[PDB]
């Protein structure tokens, strides 16, 4: 409910981040030296030995040492706010348990990363019989997903195009929720994310030649219908089309990979924006955000230095 | 088909769609070799260079007949910074085979 | 006593494993009187 | 009150076990336990009893699938003792003709929308098609768009073949079937440019987007003129099956329930190494039963019933209610809560006892409780009718168990409302206004007023004294119930503070009635200081810090109480109010309009009681569950009930 109280140690977790100069001083390592770096970070208080994956674990750890208590020490709306931040590793836990009481394999199968829940319900909810039945022992009262997934769960048993139109109005009732806030930037933030994931969604299937209609979702405000279709044909003058939105630089582009490069770098951008709301939500939501774009540059040094990468090979991931 | 390299490089191959093992030693990947030719799987297998150089060792023991699990000596990624010197494997392997090095 | 019972249930259950290994293992002993009737008989 | 609720064991062989497990849940009147640890197997029954279990418990779940796409539920009724590969195969015929006409349906129905979405346009644009069906010249651009914005897609058709690209949009005013017809390479350019200025081709599904379209066109109207009588067909024949299967499936879903249960309660057992033990709780008042179900067994290889633990450590105890027959029909509210810690104070009789007089205390209009009485004889009749209640925006779906003890409630506190009523003397509310029923000083019309309430003159502190009198009987008998509980479970805490409670309640009303009451605090000054000292002594015995703030909320607990009197007041003042309103604009403005009047009056006066006497039932039930219950406690860990074999039948 207060939006200050966890402002503070939101602003004290601020306090505790790394500079530019900490990965710009990591282009030149030799994993010994980013061990010695990483020993000097508070992440590397989990620290357990050596390699690569040692060095993930760890940063996982920490992860949900410094992030995943902001999913807790709240209640209320800002409860209800704050939940739809760390949301992505709880669908993408929902899609790998979808996916795995379709396919067959074991329910230790997956590896089940950190989120919002307890990890015991989705155990549990590995034996289930009916899908609505595990959607309710997964039934929280403000999470999205339950919302989400029994309303797209009167259609089948369990099918993968469930699946994908479940991702769909997941998307769908989470920008719902994002409108249905007193938010004046997380609306927003929400909406630039929604918009970027249907760009997403296009340049990863443009040339497939399906429907785009089925394919767009709702809840943007930077495209059109009209302009997802012209995405979705091989015409990169759309992409051309975002002029004034936060889609600035994203222009000349028909690469998948620099474009969701860049489309990240927009919407680390617009998350940059969150520090002007310092009453919110908004500020922590720049926090999260911040801390992920510390976990993609950990994870992303921690492959260089393993694999010995050159500084040209990740020199377009430390633009921004 | 499998491979072996190393869990990080199998994992890109199970996303392929394709059986991976990894070992961090030598006889441990003769060991995961002897697990998957034992395990007569499909009849393609991977090795990394760096584990075993020339992996027909276990086939030529094993399954000495039917020529079937085909092997291959493949480059790894903290390697293929350099490029397995691709020439210098076609001269080793022309000298393994027929004897007689020259150049071409 | 219900554990009692099942105490009761571990001297019955020693009758029943006592007349498996009884059976299973006098038979092995009538193997022994069949060898040494039928190699008498052979010598 | 609780029963004793024994607890039971029983061995012998593993199929023995198996006959015994099946007769106890025949006979399903005990719930088990698990007795893991010492000197027993695990009793894993086998592999070849998992696949039949297995297959039992896919045969229940095809039978559930089946009655879903047939649309029926499951409800419970005497099963099919039947051969597992034989109710197999009784199911799986109908399940596959069910299977079969629902995917044609759904196919047809899909079909049928398709091709009513598409109809006459494709019939229009192949009118249209009369000159280059499959030319092998030019292609057809079709574009079933909006209205006619057709300059816009001419100026493609300008950047065209100019005096060509044959292009027009006929009819079928839902859509302008805007059809253009260039070449084949040339007119996919322009079919590009027109969609960069936003345009689309007629994609159907299936064929009709992947025929040619008079071809498309034909299909399309003989799936028009054919997917009706097919549908009703389909209709028809499932609701045959249905009709023809219902009841075999039913009992086959029944049976197959059953057996899966059994799997599952074999599950629980405990094996003695060929030879198996079972243990758990039953109560004692079935206990002939359970030697009648155990004379089932081979020898009756025996089951002894050993007594349950004391006030220490019962917390695997099964839980009951055991009420009498007056109490039996009180247990439905008190089922809301959880349930006891085996040898709690089961506060159900005062339930019965109390919250009736509350509620007629509350309600005192004999006309509403007429119309109680009629809605009951509803209520009645829908029992009798041996329908279960379904109410569909409500999603109230009732046995008749529950709606019969509603009514049982109902009737028991309308006998008691119609008694407080006649105390209160209002007849539909104030009828003594129009006919004097009531008798008053001032217009003594017929019999007396024992509480004429009206008037608060006279009658506001005695119904206050009532209030206060009943809510510190109530609080008493908790706070006692709260200490002879502590007393039973020998735990010295609960019972000092129950003392230490009820003293210092004692002291605060014998204070407030001295000082804020009346004169003449000699009879009582030694009280308060008594009830003081009681509080002082079981502080210091007791140590636990559960300050004046605990005695202080036990003391708005106890005054709470008025709020009865409050809500009784306020519901006879505006029942009162609309009374003489509605009898006073019939009778003496006009007496004309007594039909309108008083038909306005009583519509009013029933969207009143909709409005208000849910909540005016509702505070006395708030008041029992948050006095009787709270100063006894009743939430402490909230039991393990009974949970018996099923065979749900």
């Amino acid at each position: 409910d207060d939006f200050a109280y966890l402002n503070a140690r939101v602003r004290v977790r601020r306090g505790t981040l790394l500079k530019e100069s900490f990965f710009q001083e990591a282009l030149d390592l030799s994993f010994a030296d980013f061990l010695r770096l990483l020993s000097e970070t508070v992440y590397g208080g989990e620290l357990a030995g050596q390699g690569l994956p040692d060095v993930d674990r760890a940063v996982l750890r920490t992860q949900a040492k410094l992030v995943g208590d902001l999913p807790r020490l709240v209640t209320g709306e800002a409860r209800e706010a704050v939940r739809l931040l760390l949301l992505r590793n709880d669908l993408h836990n929902l899609q790998a348990l979808l996916r795995a009481k379709a396919t067959g394999r074991p329910f230790e199968e997956v590896l089940l990363l950190p989120g919002t829940l307890r990890e015991e319900v989705w155990r549990q909810a590995y034996e289930a019989q009916d899908p609505a039945g595990m959607a309710q022992v997964l039934a929280v009262p403000g999470h999205p997903l339950a919302r989400a997934l029994r309303a797209v769960l009167r259609e089948t048993q369990d099918l993968a195009r469930v699946e994908a139109l479940l991702a769909k109005r997941f998307f769908e009732d989470v920008a719902k929720a994002a409108k249905g806030l007193d938010q004046p930037a997380l609306r927003d933030y929400l909406a630039l994310e929604v918009d970027a994931e249907n760009l997403r969604t296009a340049f990863k299937l443009q040339g497939s030649g399906l429907a785009p209609d089925a394919f767009f979702l709702k809840g943007g405000r930077f495209v059109d219908r009209v302009r997802f279709a012209r995405l979705m044909e091989g015409d990169y003058a759309v992409l051309d089309e975002l002029s004034g939105t936060p889609f600035s630089g994203l222009s000349g582009v028909r690469d998948l990979k620099a474009l969701e490069r860049g489309l990240r770098c927009v919407l680390l951008k617009e998350a940059k924006k969150g520090v002007q709301d310092p009453l919110g939500v908004g500020l922590v939501l720049a926090y999260v955000k911040e801390r992920e774009w510390e976990a993609v540059r950990l994870r992303l040094l921690a492959r260089r230095a393993y694999f010995g990468l050159p500084r040209a090979q990740v020199e377009e991931e430390v633009v921004c | 088909m499998a491979v072996i390299a190393d869990p990080e490089t199998a994992q890109g191959f199970r996303l392929a769609g394709l059986e991976g093992y990894g070992a961090s030693s030598a006889e441990e990947a003769q060991s995961l070799l002897e697990t998957l030719v034992e395990r007569g799987g499909y009849a393609l297998v991977a090795v990394d260079e760096a584990l075993l150089p020339d992996p027909e060792r276990a086939v030529e023991r094993l399954m000495r007949g039917r020529d079937l699990p085909v092997l291959l000596p493949i480059a790894g990624l903290k390697e293929a910074f350099q490029g397995h010197d691709v020439e210098g494997y076609m001269r080793e392997l022309v000298r393994k085979t027929i004897g007689f090095d020259i150049k071409l | 006593g219900g554990l009692g019972l099942i105490k009761s249930l571990a001297e019955k259950e020693k009758q029943l494993l006592e007349r498996l290994e009884a059976a299973k293992k006098e038979a092995e002993e009538r193997v022994k009187r069949a060898e040494a009737e039928a190699k008498a008989l052979l010598e | 009150m609780i029963a004793p609720m024994e607890k039971l064991v029983l061995a012998g062989p593993k199929g023995r076990a198996k006959e015994l497990l099946q007769s106890l849940q025949q006979a399903g009147v005990v719930h088990l336990e698990t007795l893991r640890p010492e000197a027993l197997s695990a009793y894993q029954l086998s592999p070849e009893e998992r696949a039949e279990l297995r297959r039992w418990e896919a045969v229940s779940a095809g039978a559930e699938h089946t009655l879903s796409l047939l649309g029926l539920e499951a409800e419970p009724a005497r099963p099919f003792p039947e051969g597992l590969e034989a109710a197999e195969k009784a199911l799986s015929p109908i399940q596959a003709h069910a299977e079969g006409l629902t995917r044609q349906k759904q196919e047809l129905e899909e079909e049928l929308a398709l091709a009513q979405a598409y109809l006459e346009p494709l019939e229009r644009l192949a009118a249209l098609a009369h000159g280059l069906d499959k030319s092998p010249f030019l292609r057809v651009i079709p574009f079933l768009l909006t209205e006619k914005e057709l300059p816009l897609v001419e100026e493609a058709l300008r950047k065209a073949l100019e005096d060509r690209y044959l292009l027009a949009h006929e009819a079928y005013a839902g859509g302008v079937a805007a059809l253009v017809v260039v070449h084949r390479k040339e007119v996919d350019q322009a079919k590009a440019a027109l969609s960069r200025a936003g345009v689309a081709e007629l994609r159907l599904p299936g064929a009709l987007g992947e025929l040619p379209l008079s071809e498309a066109a034909r299909r399309l109207k003989e799936r028009a003129e054919a997917a009706p009588r097919e549908l009703s067909e389909v209709r028809q024949h499932l609701a045959k099956l249905a009709r023809e299967s219902a009841s075999t499936l039913q009992s086959l879903w029944t049976r197959a329930q059953d057996e899966v249960a059994r799997l599952k309660a074999l599950e629980e057992l405990a094996s003695g190494r060929f030879g198996f033990a079972l243990l758990g709780y039953v109560p004692v008042k079935a206990k002939p039963k359970v030697e009648e179900a155990l004379a089932r067994h081979k020898e009756s290889v025996v089951y002894a019933f050993e007594p349950v633990d004391e006030h220490h450590e019962a917390d695997r105890i099964p839980v009951v209610l055991d009420n009498p027959p007056w109490a039996k029909p009180f247990e439905l509210l008190v089922s809301f809560l959880n349930t006891p810690k085996y040898g709690t104070f089961d506060p159900t009789p005062v339930v019965p006892v109390f919250f009736p007089f509350w509620f007629g205390m509350i309600v005192g209009d004999i006309g509403y409780a007429l119309l109680f009485y009629l809605v009951g004889r509803w209520l009645s009749g829908y029992v009798k009718r041996n329908e279960p209640l379904v109410i569909d925006l409500f999603a109230l779906k009732l046995k008749p168990q529950v709606i019969g003890k509603l009514v049982h409630i109902l009737n028991w506190m309308v006998f008691w409302t119609v008694v407080w009523g006649v105390i209160y003397g209002e007849f539909f509310g104030t009828f003594l206004e129009h006919l004097g029923v009531f008798g008053t000083p001032e217009h003594p019309g017929l019999i007396p007023i024992l509480i004429h309430r009206i008037d608060t003159a006279k009658t506001a502190n005695l119904l206050i004294l009532l209030s206060v009198a009943f809510g510190v009987v109530l609080v008493f008998f908790g706070l006692a119930l709260r200490a002879y509980l502590g007393l039973k479970h020998r735990h010295m805490a609960h019972f000092w503070e129950g003392v230490g409670y009820l003293g210092g309640l004692v002291g605060v009303l014998a204070l407030a009635a001295s000082y804020l009451g009346n004169l003449q605090a000699g009879w009582l000054q030694g009280l308060m200081y008594l009830g003081f000292g009681v509080f002082l002594l079981a502080v210091l015995m007791s140590r636990i810090w559960l300050m004046i703030p605990e005695i202080f909320t036990q003391a708005g607990h106890i005054l709470s109480h008025i709020r009865i009197y409050a809500v009784g007041a306020a519901g006879g003042i505006l029942a009162g109010l609309l009374t003489d309103v509605g009898f006073a604009l019939a009778e003496r403005l006009g007496l004309l309009g007594v039909l309108l009047g008083l038909l306005v009056a009583g519509v009013l006066h029933l969207l009143i009681l909709l409005l208000t006497t849910l909540g005016h039932m509702l505070q006395p039930i708030r008041l029992l569950w948050v006095e009787f219950f709270t100063k006894f406690g009743f939430y402490e860990e909230n039991g393990r009930p009974y949970r018996p074999f099923k065979s749900v039948r």
